[PDB]
């Protein structure tokens, strides 16, 4: 027959693979980056707490001013906050409950959201009548809506647990490209600096980088051990991080297509949520389930400083884009700001 | 990557016997809960039996119940389900699954179409 | 720009009070999931709810008993899998996990999805309230004697019905001992883990039962209830 | 399945003629991001109380 | 001398554990806002208040006026007396309030749910307090308690003053405190058949450990100083003022106890651990 014989020439394929990756691991990250000098213990503080939220938050991100930020709860609400002065913007009730994303357009112009109900919904901010309501409201997914980020004013990208991410076009609303290939459900997404490409890490424990342009999935990584949870793009844009249910993070490259460091300790055995670097990538957040944030040196592996200011399961986190600070969103109903 | 191997399993007159070995490659054998999970022609998954993080309880489905055995050893990095007493309704391909999260006690394995970490299969078939 | 400060402090408060007519809102609505395998009756409990009592096969219905309303939530709309989106549903009051007590072999994969719901990390304190549905098919089942119960769960043969049960009038008692082997079974697994965080109530409806409203109010009270004596101790 | 496999072969040869660089310049490079813009982190480098927007 | 200097050692020790553990209790409350999210830590907040008040008002001067033997505040201490009634009724009362609260939560938690919001819990409060204040202040400053500076109270006024506060307290938690047993007992009995049946009297004793611990600790404290503030100044069988006086101190040892035994509950514990250490 054929489908043994496509079998056994995948399995060719994929020690081909592995000979290839082992051929440029002629050394490995820590070696080459013993001799830098350790960033110091890192003491962030609360500077902030952004209580109005009646139920778990699930997603928040920063604006690109880096002050206004939006949080997703699961009393239906998406609420706007400026981080500055703690006051609220907005506080968008939503028609179904259960959002798990939320994402903040470049232009400041709209806020989305999605979840259970399979749609992801954009809120327009900037109406004309007084107050924001919803503008569009995409469908299609047979999943639910797991992360989601813009690229301009009117595309958006989606990632869903029906194993599928799909670019849309805002106006039309038709999903104008289609990334298949994830085999279980995907569970985040991150977007380069550049928009051309972008990374999403799914419930097969598979990372995959898909160029945003042709709908084509260019690299594969691998390495956990169980569901990938979070990821991140690095701010030059040729790394990212990941974390997952195993208790670690790994730390690849895009031009090695390998992986290059891993960040564990053997007294955390809970699921990370949430991964994020700092404005020069030297510093890693990431939030774990045991309601603490941890703060990695993203070149020495080592672990450098601790946000323990959450009282139940980090649910997210997002550094700003001029660096000042990171918030981060537990499923206590409280968003906290660090600096 | 992680991924699954089983092995053994053919043509055995129903009484027969059978020993199916599932190594595993690309994580920590001794975190992860183990299950079997049969697939009988025609029929949806069956959930077979299941084994602890260190072999300290072990639970089956009734219908194998008093028939099979499973052991893990963590040294070599596998478990082996020892059938003996097979009968012709036995017939099915056997998956070895492993559990989604490590350190816990909760797995959902048996899913309709595609499940991430589990193997491929051991065509057990029985017939006179 | 000292007026752009006074302009966020009262949309601040016109924001915090509607909010606060929210949180009132919220905090007496029931939230309750429906889970179970299919071929049970989620979605007919939901749609015969929505029948008589009232409300929003739906996702939802919403209905109110003796002024307290609930809000019961089945999803239908996903895939297979159940290891992350079961996480939306970590605060919910209650779950009533729905059985085809007349399915002899599709017992087993109910038997197993409220061990994991049991043992869930995330789940660790929602109580389930266990619904043993198609109770009519399973007295029709036993009353045939094609399908005997000892072929799937060979425990069933020296199992003898408990002292303590009340069959309706006129019952035989093979269907008693078929519908409380059941119960025991999901029972011998709710307390194998227990911990007094949570419980669960078995209840031997059939779907179009008038009386489905009551046991769920008078779980959810009893839930309550005890959340409100273990948190003082005096449980 | 046959489509499947069909799918995961295309796969495997779109991913397998990729070229990779050595892990020794992967890393060079983020070490040399990471100290060119070191100065400019302020989660890094903490910045006085007087220029944080977030302290009083 | 020896006897003298240990009176002395003890009643600061009872003094400076007053203020400690009710000081805790309100810091732990103000500083970490997620103790005060709920209702009945409002009430929790009044009785450690009130705790902090019997303290820093009412102990220091009456144990300094027991060492020194003589009372050297004078025309302070008919404020101090009424003081004293004020604090000690606004104990009490306070826990009549978390008695009858939680009865509300385990007797009817819907209702509760629905009725009890902040302003219920904030109307509770001001009457437990504001009763506390006319009862101790309205009638001693005209005169109507008295019959070193006296403090024997008129033979009415203790009679009467001492209902409301003892007993009117007394019976609404021995009757709630009653009525939460016969519910848990009902549960317990529920449970213990489901767990029999699946396996097919410990937390009983849990249930009467904590609710003997709650009433008993409560009762031996003040029920002998009230049943002498009754039978005392009618018949002064009698008894003197040594005796009426360790009495009165198990009244505001009663002060002292309640912040453990009414404010350890896990937050509470864990809010402790992480202050001090
Ligand atoms: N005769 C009978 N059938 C029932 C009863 N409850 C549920 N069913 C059957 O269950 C089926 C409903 O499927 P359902 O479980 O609601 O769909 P799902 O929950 O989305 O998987 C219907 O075809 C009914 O015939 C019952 O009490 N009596
Ligand atoms: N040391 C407390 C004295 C006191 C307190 C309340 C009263 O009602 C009373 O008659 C006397
Ligand atoms: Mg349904």
């Amino acid at each position: 027959s054929e489908l043994d014989q496509l079998r056994q020439e995948a399995e060719q394929l994929k020690n081909q693979i592995r000979d290839a990756r082992k051929a440029c691991a002629d050394a490995t990250l820590s070696q080459i980056t013993n001799n830098i000098d350790p960033v110091g213990r890192i003491q962030m503080r609360t500077r902030r707490t952004l209580r109005g939220h009646l139920a778990k938050i699930y997603a928040m991100h920063w604006g690109t001013d880096s002050r206004l930020l939006v949080s997703a709860s699961q009393d239906g609400k998406l609420i706007i906050w400026d981080s500055y002065t703690t006051n609220k913007v907005h506080a968008i009730p939503l028609r179904s409950s259960w959002v798990m994303t939320c994402a903040y357009a470049p232009s400041g112009n709209y806020v989305a959201c999605g979840g259970l109900d399979n749609i992801c919904s954009i809120y327009n901010l900037k109406t004309r009548e007084g107050n924001v309501r919803v503008s569009r409201e995409l469908a299609g997914h047979t999943g639910y809506l797991s992360c989601c980020r813009f690229l301009d004013d009117n595309q958006i990208v989606t990632s869903s647990g029906d194993t599928t991410c799909a670019l849309w076009d805002i106006e039309t609303g038709q999903q104008t490209t289609t990334f298949t290939g994830h085999t279980g459900d995907v569970m985040s997404l991150s977007l380069a600096p550049d928009t051309r490409l972008f990374v999403s890490g799914a419930c097969d424990a598979s990372a995959k980088l898909w160029d945003v342009r042709e709908g084509m999935c260019r690299q594969t990584f691998t390495g956990h051990e169980s569901d990938i949870n979070a990821i991140c793009f690095f701010p030059n844009g040729n790394a990212f991080a990941t974390g997952s249910d195993d208790a670690t993070c790994r730390l690849f490259d895009l031009r090695a297509d390998q992986e290059l460091m891993t960040y564990s300790h053997d007294n955390i055995i809970c699921g990370i949520t949430s991964v994020s670097f700092s404005k020069s990538g030297r510093l890693l957040l990431a939030g774990y389930d045991d309601f603490n944030c941890n703060v990695w040196d993203a070149l020495k592996a080592d672990r450098a400083g601790v946000l323990a200011g959450h009282d139940n399961r980090v649910s997210c986190l997002g550094v700003t884009d001029d660096g000042m600070a990171v918030a981060t969103g537990s499923w206590d109903s409280f968003l906290k700001i660090w600096n | 990557q992680v991924q699954l191997q089983e092995s053994g399993g053919g043509l055995v007159q129903p009484g027969g016997s059978l020993r199916l070995s599932c190594a595993a490659s690309g994580f920590t054998f001794s975190n992860y809960k183990m299950n079997w999970v049969r697939q009988a022609p025609g029929k949806g998954l069956e959930w077979v039996s299941d084994i602890s993080q260190s072999g300290a309880s072990i639970s089956y489905t009734g219908s194998v119940k008093g028939r099979f055995t499973i052991s893990r050893d963590n040294a070599k990095n596998t478990l082996y389900l020892q059938m003996n007493s097979l009968k012709p309704e036995d017939t099915a391909v056997y998956y070895c699954a492993r559990c989604p999260a490590p350190f816990t006690r909760d797995c959902f394995d048996v899913t309709s179409t595609t499940y991430a970490y589990r193997g491929q299969g051991t065509q057990v078939t029985v017939s006179s | 720009q000292r007026n752009e400060e006074k302009a966020q402090r009262e949309a601040n408060k016109k924001i915090e009070k509607q909010l606060q007519k929210d949180k009132q809102v919220y905090r007496a609505t029931h939230r309750l999931l429906l889970l179970g395998a299919d071929n049970s009756g989620k979605s007919t409990i939901v749609k015969q709810m929505r029948i008589l009592h009232g409300g929003s096969g739906i996702f939802e219905t919403k209905f109110q008993v003796d002024k307290v309303n609930f809000h019961m939530f089945d999803v239908g709309g996903q895939r297979d899998e159940r290891r992350k989106w079961i996480q939306c549903f970590n605060d919910v009051t209650a779950i009533i996990f729905v059985v085809d007590s007349s399915d002899y072999n599709r017992l087993q994969e109910a038997l197993n999805l409220f061990k994991s719901i049991w043992n869930n990390r995330w789940l660790r304190t929602i109580s389930v309230i266990l619904f043993l549905n198609k109770q009519d098919l399973l007295a029709e089942k036993v009353l045939a004697g094609k399908s005997k119960i000892e072929d799937y769960f060979p425990e069933f043969a020296r199992y003898t019905t408990p002292e303590d049960a009340t069959p309706e009038p006129g019952e035989d008692p093979r269907v008693t001992r078929a519908k409380y082997f059941i119960r025991d079974e999901f029972l011998r697994i709710s307390t194998a883990s227990g911990d007094g965080r949570h419980y669960c109530y078995p209840h031997f409806t059939c779907a179009v039962d008038t009386e489905n409203a009551r046991r769920i109010f008078n779980d959810c009270r009893d839930i309550i209830q005890r959340m409100h004596l273990r948190q003082y101790e005096l449980l | 399945s046959i489509a499947q496999a069909r799918k995961l072969v295309e796969q495997l040869k779109m991913e397998a003629n990729i070229d990779r660089i050595k892990v020794s310049k992967a890393a060079a490079d983020l070490m040399a991001y990471c100290e060119a813009h070191a100065k400019e982190d302020p989660l890094l480098t903490p910045v006085p109380a007087s220029e944080n927007p977030f302290r009083e | 001398f020896s006897v003298r200097i240990l009176t002395a050692c003890f009643l600061s020790l009872l003094i400076l554990s007053t203020l400690l553990g009710n000081t805790l209790v309100c810091a732990a409350v103000i500083r970490f806002r997620h103790l005060r999210s709920k209702v009945t830590n409002f009430f929790v907040i009044s009785l450690a208040v009130s705790d902090l008040l019997v303290a820093v008002l009412v102990m220091p001067w009456k144990a300094v006026a027991e060492i020194a033997g003589f009372w050297p505040f004078g025309s302070f201490c008919n404020i101090w007396v009424a003081f004293d009634i004020m604090c000690s009724t606004a104990s009490i009362l306070n826990l009549c309030v978390i008695s009858v609260d939680r009865y509300w939560a385990i007797s009817s938690p819907f209702r509760y749910e629905r009725k009890m919001t902040p302003k219920a819990a904030f109307i509770l409060i001001s009457v437990a307090w504001t009763l506390s204040v006319l009862i101790s202040f309205i009638p001693v400053q005209l005169s109507w308690h008295k019959a070193n500076c006296d403090s024997s109270l008129s033979r009415t006024y203790a009679i009467s003053s001492s209902v409301i506060s003892f007993y009117i307290p007394v019976a609404i938690m021995i009757v709630t405190y009653t009525r939460i047993y016969r519910i848990a007992q009902k549960q317990i009995r529920r449970i213990a058949a489901l767990e029999r049946a699946a396996v097919h009297f410990k937390r009983e004793t849990k249930v009467l450990k904590t609710l003997s611990v709650i009433m008993g600790v409560f009762v031996c404290c003040w029920l002998p100083f009230f049943i002498l503030n009754c039978i005392l100044p009618f018949c002064g069988f009698c008894i003197d003022s040594n005796t009426f006086d360790v009495f009165v101190w198990f009244g505001w040892a009663n002060s002292s106890l309640n912040p453990i035994i009414y404010a350890f509950n896990a937050d509470f514990r864990k809010a402790f651990s992480t202050l001090l250490g």
